[PDB]
């Protein structure tokens, strides 16, 4: 269940630190550990670490066929492995930098790529663990006009009959207020179908909530599922956590 | 029908232990007693005793005592068969009980204890 | 093993609906084992524990019927497992390679419990039926009621992993803890406030004095 | 085939306990009895008892006692071997059983228990 | 007035335990010796000896030492009846105590113990 | 070399107890058996007997009684010594075994067992 | 001070157990020795041994038995006095020492045990 693992989203696009610097000191902090993050959405890395190393693994997603690479990444040492395992998006077609990645715990078992109809809107690319499928997005920058349309086809996706078992949960910079997009969803008669979890803070530093997630109803246990904003501030975005609710 | 097995009380806990070493009568005692009680209730008849050199039946000592420690350490549902104004004592009367611990055997339900009944 | 059990007061129209779900992230082996991490204790494990024993679950519902203060239903929830479910006895050998240590008190809980983990929420797909558990107050007996069967369950070809729980946290200095239980030696995780609800809190007590008794005098 | 090893129930677990002390026939005694059940249901052989200066074997009382004590804390699976029609106190044999305790084996499955079969 | 109860300290834990055999009198000897704590607070009297061939009571040796491993195992609330200036070796009794365990009890709770109590 | 100590398995678990009075060869006895496990498979050296008046070493009935139920609680490995051809009762034979206990020793690792040993 | 309590280790726990029946000098005997460790450290000293026929103090076998048994349950921190040079016994020896045990005390914290001590 989404419950299950901690899951963050984090926006590169900052300040003077390079990406390197961004996945070798901020990434590896909030990865490390048994306790650290099991799931992290990262957008604007147009680059992987250079500790990564390719796997090789000839990846054919569901959905679209854009090309994924698969990196695995040590944050322990060469006697005490830590790792990690990377999915990230170059480019799209002829150009198109979509530089989007997922970093998992584990090796996933399935891959998924998605396209909403917006004419220069960012691919969705997604990764499955058992049951359970956690995607990232990049909506346009000028207001998310696509957000409300990278949020319709993952719902359209995952109701097909062959993979409506699977609880799945979106995360990534829409850059449109969450309260934006739930009278989207609910003008295209889907606020009803999924919930938008996102922070009380600014998660921008010019303000403004634009890094979130969005969760289906139907994943069990999905109510406990809340959006928190991490301290960070490595780059112009704070990361946002997703992280089940004590109990009692 | 089974002798000193006529007066118990069902479906206690034993809450309080006593083990000690005492001079009565001009002879050198060992003694333990129980503490009960019926759930959150109190109960009057609360407390008995056996005595390793005196009673009516001086014999198992050793099984009683680790016998009344494992169910206090349960807290397990149990039957206290005991005899009464059995201790002369009168120190050890006021001070513990001048009943005489006789059997414990445990019950599996509110209704049901292991031995014999009325 | 191919299937394990739980009790359960919600009912299978719930169970059948949700699944379980984990209390919290807490993935330390022993605080599990011990209960400590679990309804009695921080309350926050990242682990469901089930048993491969149907007699337990006897064991596990006795306890609960048989206090005055708890009313309602209890159910036997019968459960596929996969490899997401794991034996202690594989983390117990590879932690003390780390130089965990477990005492007597500990290793005696453990296998008794006939215990399985689920490193994750278990879902409705691998739970095959419920058995109502009915009392008797005349003999405390649990028996089977009326089974229901899962319409959502999906009989897939799984079965329990029998290797180590994956990203074990690094065992702590050893130290001497309480071990919730309950009934007859059994793990506090097993009680029903043990996994996540949408319910009557158990009392558990230290099973290390009553363990020192049996294996003493 | 062992004497006094052929009849006994098997997979059983303890799930009641007695320990008394008690005068019969003129002699001053120990006894303890074990409750018997099958997973859930009931059995008809459901109590057997010790006696400390009684019985076919007077051997291994306190042994015994601790043995049925330890089974009836884990509630493991258990087989009791055992022999019919040993108690002549006729208020004995109602308030518990005629039956002597032989032995007590451990069940490592459904299947199989430690001992002598017929 | 129960002859060597009127002394005692009430809900304490045992928190230490020593075992040993000691020649002393020119005789073999086993004894053992509880230590103890009030809650999370020391207490001035805190240990308290029996010895198997010596002592005001000889007899329940094993049984006492039984039970004072019992509440060091439990950690629970007694009360414990001891008897002060016992121990008549000196090298016992600056090495342990020179006190004699009598009786433990135990307290269901913060205000009550078992056993019979001085009113002063 | 100690006499009795030649013959042993190392790092087994004790999976299964038996405990029962027997008359035997016209005496009444007490015996134990133990029934041993090496972690998954299954051994062919798996049953030892102990009994209270009979076997080399008749002393220790109880003390070996408790050692045994104790590793086989809480499931720990141990080293078994035994002693080959001992019991003479053709029915406990077939029943059990014919080897008797001598002694239980703790392996603290998957390498090292205490006790003595010998050289092959 | 106290006859056959000066020499000791402290702050050990007990980590391995023997119990056995054998026939040494022509009588037959039970033994326990008790295996020792320091923390994460091995120490030279590290097993002692009491014999129920034999010994400077042949009282208490029993209860050193069961004694020892609990601390091996708890592993919590003990104070070890014991008598070297005592078994003579040649196999007994090497198989484990020839120390003989005298008390076994707790201790409460990393600079406590209970008992005399000497300087």
């Amino acid at each position: 269940n989404i419950s299950d693992y901690k899951v963050m989203t984090w926006n590169l696009q900052g300040s003077s630190a390079s990406t390197e610097s961004k996945w070798n000191v901020n990434v590896r902090q909030l990865l490390s550990g048994t306790a650290g993050v099991d799931i992290l959405m990262v957008q604007e890395a147009g680059a992987v670490p250079t500790s990564a190393v390719p796997t090789g693994r000839h990846i054919q997603p569901f959905g679209v066929g854009i090309p994924i690479d698969e990196y695995t990444w040590n944050l322990g040492t060469t006697s005490r492995q830590d790792i990690r395992y990377i999915y990230h998006s170059a480019i799209d077609v002829g150009a198109r930098r979509v530089n989007l990645a997922i970093v998992s715990r584990q090796r996933a078992d399935n891959v998924y790529v998605l396209r909403p109809t917006t004419v220069a809107s960012r691919p969705v690319i997604g990764i499955g663990l058992g049951n359970d499928v956690f995607l990232t997005a990049h909506a346009l920058a000028s207001g998310g006009p696509d957000a409300a349309a990278i949020v319709r086809v993952t719902i359209n996706f995952f109701r097909q009959p062959q993979m409506r078992h699977l609880s799945w949960f979106l995360a990534g910079d829409f850059n449109r207020s969450p309260d934006r997009l739930e009278n989207d969803l609910m003008t295209e008669h889907l606020e009803r179908v999924v919930a938008v979890l996102a922070p009380t803070e600014p998660t921008q530093i010019g303000g403004g909530i634009l890094d979130y997630g969005v969760i289906v109803d139907r994943a069990p246990y999905s109510q406990r599922v809340e959006a928190l904003r991490n301290p960070q501030l490595a780059s112009d975005h704070y990361p946002v956590a997703f992280l089940a609710r004590s109990c009692l | 029908a089974m002798a000193d097995y006529d007066t118990y009380v069902s479906n206690v806990q034993i809450n309080n232990l006593s083990y000690g070493v005492y001079t009565s009568g001009g002879k050198e005692t060992q003694f333990f007693c129980i503490g009960l009680k019926h759930g959150s209730e109190a109960i009057s008849i609360n407390a008995m005793c056996k005595v390793d050199v005196y009673g009516n039946h001086k014999q198992g000592f050793d099984n009683m005592l680790n016998t009344a420690k494992y169910y206090y350490t349960t807290g397990g549902d149990v039957r206290i068969y005991y005899k009464e104004n059995v201790w002369r004592d009168p120190d050890f009367k006021s001070a513990f009980s001048s009943r005489e611990l006789i059997a414990i055997t445990t019950c599996s339900s509110s209704s049901y204890c292991m031995g014999p009944t009325v | 093993v191919d299937f394990v059990y739980r009790v359960d007061s919600t009912p299978p129209d719930v169970i059948f609906r949700d699944g379980f779900s984990l209390l919290g992230y807490n993935r330390n082996f022993q605080q599990f084992i011990s209960g400590r991490s679990c309804s009695g204790g921080s309350s926050d494990s990242r682990y469901i524990a089930t048993t491969s024993s149907v007699n337990q679950t006897y064991a596990i519902a006795r306890a609960y019927y048989s206090r005055s203060t708890f009313k309602g239903n209890l159910y036997r929830y019968q459960i596929r497992a996969d490899n997401n479910f794991y034996s202690l006895l594989p983390s117990i050998t590879y932690l003390e390679t780390q130089g965990g240590h477990f005492n007597a008190y500990e290793k005696t809980m453990m296998r008794l419990q006939r215990e399985y983990v689920s490193t994750l929420s278990i879902l409705p797909e691998n739970i095959q039926k419920a058995v109502a558990l009915v009392y008797d107050s005349a003999t405390g007996l649990v028996k089977d009621g009326v089974s229901t069967m899962n319409a959502s369950y999906l009989g897939l070809s799984t079965t329990s992993n029998p290797g180590v729980i994956p990203f074990l946290p690094e065992p702590q200095t050893y130290t001497q803890q309480r071990i919730d239980a309950f009934g007859p030696l059994i793990s506090s995780c097993f009680s029903i406030g043990s996994v996540c609800h949408s319910v009557y809190n158990m009392s558990f007590y230290d099973a290390r004095p009553v363990i020192e008794l049996i294996l003493s005098k």
